[PDB]
């Protein structure tokens, strides 16, 4: 519900060092 | 190795 | 963790270290999905070859944790378990097929900004994400090393999910549905495996769609670690559901 959203990088905006990575291989 | 915890979780 | 990286501070609240009592040590990952409920690999807590059939009262789980070996005072919980269920057709005979385990904490764990909890995947999830060539990502205190051994704090590696054919043809263990494999080919240069210590932690992706981390997998088995020519091999999360929610639904 609150899941899957960490309090210290999405509850805050805050991106981490290699999230990208994983997104960029998303098609 | 383990640093030891307190004992009232043991 | 093989070729991995230290994680950030909070980059993976659900972590959770299953920790061994007497002796004090690391048992395997595992991760928190709701504020009672543990998820982690069967062959963790049940592996008659080995003569491994660990109780409730056998170990803690720790939570919040960054530091391996450190008691990390006001940072990390460290919980009790009131009862383990492991799936009733793990098959630790022939494959480790349906490699999976629930562990219900005695009470409630405290959320904070070092513990939370991942979600789990409904179908289009899966459907979505579970592709060849998407990364997803693997996090534990394992070794560092098939034989620099042990992290002084958590470790962190992406790693694409492979073809299933390429899964099968890696290896002679006869693979099923609930079973997906992950890592480079030798032919894209870059590294990086779960290996010993790193059992039963996550494989998470982050959908890009809602922007939440789902649990897609568990870390379960594979042949040596880091070798080139070799997957790990994870628990395929969403096809046993039906057996999770059963569990939770139910106790
Ligand atoms: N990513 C990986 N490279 C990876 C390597 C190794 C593991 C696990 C796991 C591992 O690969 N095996 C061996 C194994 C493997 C396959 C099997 C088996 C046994 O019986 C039937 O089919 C373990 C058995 C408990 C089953 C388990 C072991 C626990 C310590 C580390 N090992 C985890 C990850």
């Amino acid at each position: 519900a609150d899941c899957g959203l960490r309090p210290l990088f999405e509850k805050k905006s805050l991106e981490d060092k290699t999230e990208r990575e994983l997104l960029e291989s998303y098609i | 190795d383990f640093e030891e915890i307190p004992e009232e979780y043991l | 963790i093989v070729e991995g990286s230290d994680a950030e501070i909070g980059m993976s609240p659900w972590q959770v270290m299953l920790f061994r009592k007497s002796p004090q040590e690391l048992l395997c990952g595992a991760s928190l999905i709701s504020d009672r409920w543990v998820l982690t690999a069967a062959h963790c807590l049940l592996y008659p070859p080995w003569d491994k059939n660990f109780t409730e009262n056998d170990l803690l789980v720790r939570i919040g944790k960054h530091s391996r070996t450190r008691y990390e005072r006001n940072i990390e919980k460290i919980s009790m378990l009131e009862k383990i269920y492991i799936h009733p057709r793990y098959n630790w005979r022939e494959n480790l097929d349906r490699d999976i385990a629930l562990m219900k904490l005695k009470k409630p764990v405290a959320f904070s900004d070092y513990i939370h909890p991942v979600c789990l995947p409904d179908r289009e999830t899966a459907a979505s994400l579970l592709q060849a060539g998407y990364k997803g990502r693997v996090t534990g205190w394992g070794n560092l090393k098939e034989t620099k051994g042990q992290p002084s704090v958590l470790q962190v590696v992406n790693l694409p999910i492979v073809e299933r054919p390429v899964c099968k043809d890696s290896t002679r263990i006869r693979i099923t549905d609930n079973m997906f494999c992950a890592g480079y080919k030798p032919d894209e240069g870059k590294r990086g495996d779960a290996c010993e210590g790193d059992s039963g932690g996550p494989f998470v992706m982050k959908s890009p769609f809602n922007n939440r981390w789902y649990q897609m997998g568990i870390v379960s088995w594979g042949e040596g670690c880091d070798r080139d020519g070799k997957y790990g091999f994870y628990t395929h999360v969403f096809r046993l559901k039906k057996w999770i929610q059963k569990v939770i639904d139910q106790f």
